[PDB]
DNA sequence: GGATTACACCCAAGACACCAGGCACGAGACAGAAAAAAACAACGAAAACGGCCACCACCCAAACACACCAAACACAAGAGCTAATTGAC
DNA sequence: GTCTGGCCATCTTTGTGTTTGGTGTGTTTGGGTGGTGGCCGTTTTCGTTGTTTTTTTCTGTCTCGTGCCTGGTGTCTTGGGTGTAATCC
């Protein structure tokens, strides 16, 4: 039928990654839903304009590390910075 | 984590959209982040103002 | 069909609000005030509508022309 | 004294304060302004209901703080008007 | 007569309703509680 | 016509950015989009002050009302 | 004869918020002589911005593959809307 | 009796999960150019110095305006009171 995605299992993996004992509600698995999506955007929207602005074709990881900084305030864009650099670092050091 | 938080301080074992309302409106960074928008069934929080308190 | 909207909910309202005392004007205002906003917001969605070609105004209309005043909302599919 | 219990209980539920059937038909007489023979889904209301209602919350807070800032406790139109003016609305 | 008015400026600090009445030359202004707070207005003396 | 004088807000801008970054270097049409900018933020922000002023009967703009002005447009 | 007694229900009062007038003391506007530095112009030095040419790693594109993600609805059960009230005061 | 809590006897459909299976991400290799890097140019930004004079400033003086205190209103509710009402010796 109508197979439309979603990031209901993600956010619920996630939960029972920091919260085991603690279940979500539908309507807040919405709400998470949504939010992830608005962010998602808000990110993409000012990666693009960066781009533009930079005479770019392509969307790196110095974009989106840059928007985040632009977006999110002090201690928490360090923290988001400092998640996806390890990551990255991870996720290159292997293959 | 903030809303788990916040859920347990309820004594719910399952998070709501007021627990998710209230650890954004609680969370000076977040509710910087989330400033526009607004939850359905979220709520309000509870505030009083100093004047109108009685005497 | 304006009228449906009561002094009481409008008390209600304010109580959530956090406000003890109340004028006689203030309900008019709020109607006022009230009608204001319904009117764009339900126009920019009728707009979305009928640029997709519908006869029913759906959520996503109303999600979007939210989303266009900056008043997001989280939780009806956005 | 009542005011207050009410107050304290309504920060505390999240129940839409609205009567249902006559915000639905608040909404449709409305509509029928811009298009005849417009078919609204339930859950387009129900976004409607909450969004008008924490934008009147909101200007209902910013309107207790400038009746307290006048040194009131009664919000007058005038509060309202000025509210708005600041905001930016009117 | 016009009855159940209020004035403003009021003559006294409590706020009265009073009857109007229109005279020959003028309107009377007359409040049940006192005799001694009449408002007497002369039709020449009104510009609007 | 600007207000405020050219080399203190210039001096003012550098001292600020001396934060962020070591040692930048500022256009010209940098520092003047800035000056309009921010005059035309205080003004703005006097406006609304006066009409607070104004509210509360008085005539004298006080740092309460800034605060209100503030609070009600949503900044921090 | 006439008093002790039974019974609705009204008026004085308290607690709450406000418009208007009055009174007073100070803080702010206005003016004036003084110190200050912004501004205007000039010349000097050079960090760095805009451009160009090369060269390669990076991402788009096919094609084939398999496992993680979707909805249905089985199965188990969150804790609201309801009414009374443990626990300090 | 105030107030926030920890729970109840009954409502409602939700919330976590297993399941079928298919599509969408993952591996493989090939190409073409976007994006880094280097090297050069030359504009423009910082840096300082001298002279002028408008702007800032310190201060004084007086008054007008802000803020506090008052009378009187309307308004909801609690309380003491009394006259209507009446029957027993």
């Amino acid at each position: 039928r109508s197979r439309k995605e979603s990031y209901s299992i993600y956010v619920y993996k996630v939960l029972k990654q920091v919260h085991p004992d603690t279940g979500i509600s539908s309507k807040a698995m919405g709400i998470m839903n949504s939010f992830v999506n608005d962010i998602f955007e808000r990110i993409a929207g000012e990666a693009s304009r960066l781009a533009h602005y930079n005479k770019r074709s392509t969307i790196t990881s110095r974009e989106i590390q840059t928007a985040v900084r632009l977006l999110l305030p002090g201690e928490l864009a360090k923290h988001a910075v400092s998640e996806g650099t390890k990551a990255v670092t991870k996720y290159t050091s292997a293959k | 984590e903030l809303a788990g938080n916040a859920a347990r301080d309820n004594k719910k074992t399952r998070i709501i959209p007021r627990h998710l309302q209230l650890a954004i409106r609680n969370d000076e960074e977040l509710n910087k982040l989330l400033g526009r928008v607004t939850i359905a069934q979220g709520g309000v929080l509870p505030n009083i103002q100093a004047v109108l308190l009685p005497k | 069909n304006i009228q449906g909207i009561t002094k009481p909910a409008i008390r209600r309202l304010a109580r959530r609000g956090g406000v003890k005392r109340i004028s006689g004007l203030i309900y008019e205002e709020t109607r006022g005030v009230l009608k204001v906003f319904l009117e764009n917001v339900i126009r920019d969605a009728v707009t979305y509508t009928e640029h997709a070609k519908r006869k029913t105004v759906t959520a996503m209309d109303v999600v979007y022309a939210l989303k266009r005043q900056g008043r997001t909302l989280y939780g009806f599919g956005g | 004294t009542v005011a207050l219990r009410e107050i304290r209980r309504y920060q505390k539920s999240t129940e839409l304060l609205i009567r249902k059937l006559p915000f639905q038909r608040l909404v449709r007489e409305i509509a029928q302004d811009f298009k005849t023979d417009l078919r609204f889904q339930s859950a387009a209301i129900g976004a409607l209901q909450e969004a008008s209602e924490a934008y009147l919350v909101g200007l209902f807070e910013d309107t207790n703080l400038c009746a307290i800032h006048a040194k009131r406790v009664t919000i007058m139109p005038k509060d309202i008007q000025l509210a708005r003016r600041i905001r930016g609305e009117r | 007569k016009l009855e159940n008015v209020f004035v403003r400026p009021a003559p006294d600090s409590k706020r009265v309703t009073g009857t109007l009445f229109i005279h020959q030359n003028g309107i009377r202004y007359q409040s049940p509680v006192r005799s001694d707070h009449r408002v007497d207005i002369l039709f020449s003396n009104i510009k609007h």
